[PDB]
């Protein structure tokens, strides 16, 4: 239960929103002086968030596999409980 | 029919917050200002860089972000770069989420990337690795040409021969329709 | 005054001075403006943005009634990724794998090398799936949507993983190596040839920590990795499916064509690795800072403890392990999606 | 090197490439053809 | 004034009287 | 307001400066209101005389002053 | 081809997920003396420009007879 | 003839308000009121 | 600040038509194959051929009188058979013969 703090944790921040949803700066003029302009936000080349929304969430993935690679190649038996679970697709 | 909505307050937020820093322990691994270089923080700075000191001088500027390897990778040499040839050049560390304006006028598309400048588009030379072949050693000896180069070019033909271009007449507007607002032009 | 009715317009404009520059920018200037007493007002500049969007949306989209979208062979980037979803996801997933980045890089068109190998990728994985189908499918006698499931439910099965690990402050701890058994104890010993020490945190972390020698915490390639994955995973009679073990060998290569700092630069962390290459706007940027947070508070005062100390702790770390491992398959259905629940039932 | 792996896949034939040089399957005369017939017949 | 100084730019945009020139150059069909 | 000041001759405005006080009706219920002449004639100061308007019987002020 | 010679703009599908679109102004006013006539309040116009155009007050159909 | 009626229409509905001395788009140019505070 | 000081207008120019053909060659680059090639040069080379013919040489209409003096033409291809009033485009230098 504790162990599963974490998940807990997780799921409390399911479908907060992100940037890959909608378009990654805005313009602020200075009203006191309108030749003075200011970009909040990010960079992007990117234009395609119409798509991008369903996948957003594939960096982290992606990430998150490298790190797990990262782990096993000095431990390969942190997987044994998902694998004992009958998670992943396996051939006894 | 084509729209993106407006931002949220995630877009919106700090791009660049700090991170907890470990103890000196996982910095013990087998792998283990600046006095010659500028860190650009603010689109005023680099206008003022690029429309007066590119001007004068050549400038040399590195546009990274925090989330590539090959930025760090890249950091170092740049920095030797810098402080053997900061007698003909100058040289500034731009951040592309801190200062976007910056990344969106020298017409980066990946990180890093370093940018020759001189009077703005006299001679604008962008080095980058799209690919993914090169290494930091052979950006920085394309560097090293392109500087050669530009000051070659300079030197040639009585100081002339490097104008500005397209920047004459355009200002930057189909690129980053902000400077209207610069140029005092009404948006109304 | 006189009634301004009965006044002359051009004497009531030659009066005025600040009108005068009303009317010279809207009507000297320009030729086009509306002969509206206001052209500057919010309902005008509204409704010029939205005539605005209208025009070029009219002009550039790919519609019934198209005028620019004509003699069309060659696409370009975005109407070739809205049209061809099955080449947008393969093409980010390789740019992402290829160069460890953000979305909000994604170049407008690739590279053929790119390209060349992702046919070269393709011809292995349908290859394999072939031979495979031709084998067992006949002796027997819409991929977006699956697609979909099978890259959600991943992502679920990853974060369960990470989330399962934090528990006990295993997730991503380096040069420290997790054991939970005096067999992985022993196996991860055979690393350093029984150089390094082993670490230990009293009763909450339920598993016991190794630090090989300065010049050995290196990281390994992925290929490597995969190859130590597959064999301890065959040693113990569990191998994965021919498909997904070549997903898994076409994702190490492609990590490894990133070329010698693939994950970390010399003087860095696989925990400020992972907090680097974050995404900033992800959700659980804060739970993961929070975790790293604690993991390196106690792992700065966690105390040494010496070989076979461990052993005799590492049977009942065995022992609470399995049993924490057999609660598991209970806590999914606890807030796991049903999708992991129906596949631990 | 990073991209050596990738680049060593990329060895052509001497056919392959005289192919390329001529661009078989990216010229397409036949869809140049196929637009002048578009273009003449839209007016 | 000499041909290289006018035909300098500075000179030719700032100081000089490009109207007869200019003239040439557009009546030049009629000249030819 | 506008900038159109009459003018104070008495072809125009009859019996301008005859006495020191002047009267105004304002607003809808047309309430009295008395101005001393001299805080009138200041605006002849800032009056321009090149401007003429309505039939030339008002100049018009400086746009300084009546801004 | 190098990159010198690029196209100097960026499309408007870009721009808008940037924040960086600007839709107004047809038209422009060139001259600082010309954009900041509205906002000065007390000299929109010098002087001598002011006498300057007090002589088009109406148009010349002498002028346009000749 | 637009800008005839333009300017018809700016007379009687900007020459008698005592609210629009300019435009409100440049109200931040002009001067602080003393009786505000 | 207009023109330069030890810069020329010639200087000018060339760097401008340099500008501009640069940037033609960019914009040829990015394009179709499907239309560039057709609409830059075998339009244009087939149009200025025929105007050039048409405004430099002098054709003739020709006829032949009996469809027993019409020439053989079932062997060459894309002209199987003879049709009067053909627009026949000559030198000055040629004769009847
Ligand atoms: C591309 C984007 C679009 C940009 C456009 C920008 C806008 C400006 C464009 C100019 C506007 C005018 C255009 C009007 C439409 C054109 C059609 C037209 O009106 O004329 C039809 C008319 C012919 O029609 P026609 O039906 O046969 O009628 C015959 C009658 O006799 C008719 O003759 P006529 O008896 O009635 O007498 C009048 C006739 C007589 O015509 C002549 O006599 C022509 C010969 C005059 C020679 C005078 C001596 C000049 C010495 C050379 C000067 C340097 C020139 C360098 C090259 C050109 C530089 C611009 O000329 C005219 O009618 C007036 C036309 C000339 C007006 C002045 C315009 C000059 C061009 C200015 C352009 C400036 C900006 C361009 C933008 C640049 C891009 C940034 O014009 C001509 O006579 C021919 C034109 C000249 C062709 C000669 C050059 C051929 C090139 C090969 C020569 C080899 C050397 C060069 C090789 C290349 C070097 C590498
Ligand atoms: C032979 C060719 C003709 C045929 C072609 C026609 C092409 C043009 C079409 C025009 C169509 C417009 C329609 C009429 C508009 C009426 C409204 C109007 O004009 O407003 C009053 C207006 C008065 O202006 P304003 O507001 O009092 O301002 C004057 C200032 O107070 C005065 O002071 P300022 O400081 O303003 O300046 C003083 C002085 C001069 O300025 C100065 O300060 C001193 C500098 C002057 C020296 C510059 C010399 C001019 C150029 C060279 C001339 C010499 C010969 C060239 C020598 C070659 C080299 C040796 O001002 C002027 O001289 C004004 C110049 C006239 C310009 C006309 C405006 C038309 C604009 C568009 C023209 C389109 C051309 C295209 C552009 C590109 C061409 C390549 O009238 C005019 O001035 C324009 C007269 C136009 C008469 C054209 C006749 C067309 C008749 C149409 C009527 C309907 C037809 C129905 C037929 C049925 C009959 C019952
Ligand atoms: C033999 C085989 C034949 C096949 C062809 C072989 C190849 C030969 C050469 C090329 C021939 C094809 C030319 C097509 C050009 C036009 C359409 C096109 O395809 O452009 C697509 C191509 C790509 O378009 P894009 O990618 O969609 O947009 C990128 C921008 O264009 C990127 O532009 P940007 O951002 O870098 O800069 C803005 C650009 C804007 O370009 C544009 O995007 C739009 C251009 C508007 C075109 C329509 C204008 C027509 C207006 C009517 C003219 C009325 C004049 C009134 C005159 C009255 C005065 C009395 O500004 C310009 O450079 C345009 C200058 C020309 C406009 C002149 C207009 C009058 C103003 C005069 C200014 C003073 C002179 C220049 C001063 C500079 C210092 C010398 O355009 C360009 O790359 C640049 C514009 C082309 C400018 C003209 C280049 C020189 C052409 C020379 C023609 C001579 C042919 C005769 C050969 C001799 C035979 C005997
Ligand atoms: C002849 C009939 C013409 C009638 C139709 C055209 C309209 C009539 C008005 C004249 C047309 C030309 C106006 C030119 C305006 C450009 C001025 C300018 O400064 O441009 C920047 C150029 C480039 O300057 P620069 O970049 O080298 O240095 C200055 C840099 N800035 C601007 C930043 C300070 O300036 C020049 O050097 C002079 C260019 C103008 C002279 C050329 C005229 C062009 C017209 C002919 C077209 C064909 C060109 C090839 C000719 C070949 C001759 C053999
Ligand atoms: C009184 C006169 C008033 C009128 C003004 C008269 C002057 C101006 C009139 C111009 C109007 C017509 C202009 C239309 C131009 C159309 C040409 C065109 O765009 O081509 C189609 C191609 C087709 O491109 P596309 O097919 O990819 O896309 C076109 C548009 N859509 C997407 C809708 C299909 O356009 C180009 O991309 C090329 C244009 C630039 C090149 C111009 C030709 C010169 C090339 C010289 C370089 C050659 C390099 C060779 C190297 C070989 C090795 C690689
Ligand atoms: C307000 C600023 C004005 C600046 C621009 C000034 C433009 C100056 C050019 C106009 C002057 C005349 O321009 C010139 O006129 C004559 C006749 O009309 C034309 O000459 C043409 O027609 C005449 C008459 O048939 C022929 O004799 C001649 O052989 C032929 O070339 C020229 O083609 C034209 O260039
Ligand atoms: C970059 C410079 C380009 C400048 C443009 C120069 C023009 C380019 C085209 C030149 C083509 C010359 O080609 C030549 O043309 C002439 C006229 O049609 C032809 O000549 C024909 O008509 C002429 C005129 O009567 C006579 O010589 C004869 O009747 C006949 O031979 C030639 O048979 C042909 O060989």
């Amino acid at each position: 239960a504790r162990s599963f703090r974490w998940m807990q944790a997780f799921a409390a921040v399911k479908g907060k929103p992100t940037a890959g949803s909608c378009a990654a700066g805005t313009a602020v003029v200075n009203p006191e002086d309108p030749t003075k302009v200011t970009l909040k936000g990010r960079y992007t080349n990117f234009s395609l968030q119409h798509i991008w929304e369903k996948y957003d969430y594939l960096q982290t993935h992606l990430l998150l596999r490298e790190c797990m690679l990262s782990q096993v190649a000095k431990n390969p038996r942190l997987l044994d409980p998902e694998i004992n679970a009958g998670l992943t697709p396996t051939v006894f | 029919s084509f729209a993106i909505p407006p931002a949220n307050a995630a877009a919106l937020a700090d791009p660049l917050p700090a991170t907890p820093t470990p103890p000196p322990v996982f910095e013990a691994v087998s792998s283990a200002a600046l006095k010659n270089v500028e860190e650009v923080s603010t689109m005023e700075r680099y206008e003022a860089a690029v429309y007066e000191e590119s001007f004068k001088k050549p400038i040399v500027c590195l546009f990274f972000a925090r989330f590539s390897l090959q930025s760090k990778v890249l950091l170092q040499p740049f920095l030797d770069f810098a402080a053997s040839a900061s007698n003909n050049a100058t040289f500034f560390l731009i951040d592309c989420d801190r200062v976007p304006r910056a990344a969106y006028h020298a017409r980066v598309e990946n990180v890093p990337s370093l940018v020759v400048m001189k009077g703005d588009d006299a001679f604008r030379q962008t080095i980058t690795d799209s690919v993914g072949v090169k290494t930091a050693g052979d950006l920085i000896q394309e560097a090293r040409s392109a500087l050669d180069q530009v000051l070659r070019l300079d030197q040639q033909e009585g100081g002339t021969k490097l104008q500005p271009g397209v920047s004459s007449y355009t200002h930057h507007i189909g690129v980053d329709n902000l400077n209207v607002y610069r140029k005092g032009w009404p948006v109304a | 005054n006189p009634p301004v009715w009965k006044v002359n317009t051009n004497e009531w404009l030659d009066s005025d001075q600040y009108w005068q520059a009303f009317v010279e920018k809207h009507h000297f200037y320009s030729q086009y403006q509306p002969g509206v007493v206001d052209p500057e007002a919010p309902q005008e500049v509204e409704a010029f943005k939205q005539a605005w969007h209208s025009r070029m949306g009219k002009f550039n989209d790919r519609s019934d009634t198209p005028m620019l979208y004509a003699y069309m062979n060659e696409l370009p980037s975005w109407e070739y990724y809205d049209l061809h979803r099955s080449a947008f996801l393969e093409h980010m997933t390789y740019f992402l794998v290829r160069t460890g980045g953000d979305f909000r890089f994604f170049p407008e068109m690739p590279p053929w090398q790119w390209l060349a190998h992702m046919e070269n990728l393709r011809f292995k994985l349908l290859s394999v799936a072939q031979s495979r189908r031709s084998q067992l499918q006949l002796a027997n006698l819409h991929g977006e949507e699956y697609t979909q499931k099978f890259l959600q439910y991943e992502t679920e099965l990853f974060q369960a993983c990470a989330a399962r690990l934090m528990g006990h402050f295993m997730f991503l701890c380096d040069p420290f190596i997790p054991v939970q058994s005096a067999e992985a104890l022993s196996a991860v010993t055979r690393v350093d040839n029984g150089k390094g020490k082993l670490f230990s945190l009293g009763d909450d972390v339920n598993a016991l920590f190794y630090l090989p020698e300065q010049q050995r915490r290196d990281v390994e390639r992925p290929t490597q990795a995969v190859q130590t994955l597959l064999g301890h995973l065959e040693a113990t009679g569990r191998p994965f499916n021919p498909c997904y073990s070549e997903l898994l060998h076409v994702h190490a290569e492609v990590l490894e064509e990133r070329g010698e700092h693939w994950l970390t630069a010399p003087g860095e962390c696989v925990s400020q690795a992972f907090l680097r290459r974050l995404r900033t706007d992800d959700p659980a940027y804060e739970v993961y800072c929070s975790y790293f947070k604690e993991m390196y508070e106690r792992f700065a005062g966690a105390k040494e403890v010496s070989m076979e100390d461990g052993r005799k702790r590492l049977a009942t770390i065995e022992k609470n392990a399995q049993e924490e491992a057999a609660a598991y398959g209970l806590a999914l259905k606890t807030m796991g999606s049903a999708e992991l629940a129906h596949k631990a039932r | 090197r990073p991209g050596q792996g990738s680049n060593a896949q990329f060895q052509t034939s001497l056919a392959d490439k005289t192919r390329g040089l001529l661009g078989v399957g990216f010229l397409r005369p036949t869809k140049m053809a196929s637009f002048a017939a578009t273009f003449l017949l839209n007016f | 004034v000499s041909f290289s100084q006018f035909f300098d730019s500075e000179y030719f945009w700032t100081k000089a009287n490009v109207g007869p020139f200019f003239l040439f150059l557009f009546t030049s069909p009629f000249w030819y | 307001m506008l900038n159109f000041i009459p003018k104070r001759c008495p072809s125009v405005s009859l019996l301008f400066g005859k006495r020191p006080v002047q009267r105004i009706e304002v607003g809808q219920a047309r309430h009295q209101l008395e101005i001393p002449v001299e805080t009138i004639e200041k605006i002849y100061e800032g009056v321009d005389s090149r401007l003429e308007y309505h039939n030339k019987d008002y100049n018009a002020m400086k746009w300084k002053d009546f801004m | 081809p190098s990159g010198a010679y690029r196209l100097p703009a960026v499309d408007y599908k870009r721009q808008l997920s940037r924040g960086t679109l600007v839709e107004g102004a047809d038209f422009y006013l060139p001259t600082a003396q010309e954009q900041q006539r509205l906002a000065r309040h007390f000299e929109p116009y010098s002087e001598q420009e002011q006498e300057e155009r007090r002589k088009f007050r109406f148009q010349s159909i002498s002028v346009y007879l000749a | 003839g637009k800008i005839h009626g333009a300017v018809w229409r700016m007379k009687h509905l900007f020459a008698t308000n005592f609210k629009m001395v300019g435009h409100p788009r440049y109200a931040y140019a002009l001067p602080k009121n003393p009786l505000l505070q | 600040p207009l023109g330069v000081k030890g810069r020329s207008v010639f200087a000018g120019m060339r760097s401008f038509i340099g500008q501009r053909l640069g940037r033609l060659y960019d914009s040829f680059y990015y394009s179709q194959s499907s239309t560039k090639y057709v609409m830059v040069f075998l339009f244009p080379a087939g149009i200025f051929y025929t105007r050039f013919r048409a405004d430099t040489k002098l054709g003739y209409h020709v006829f032949i009188n009996e469809e027993k003096l019409y020439p053989d033409y079932s062997q060459n291809y894309f002209d199987t058979k003879w049709t009067n009033g053909r627009k026949v485009y000559l030198d000055d230098e040629t004769t009847v013969e």
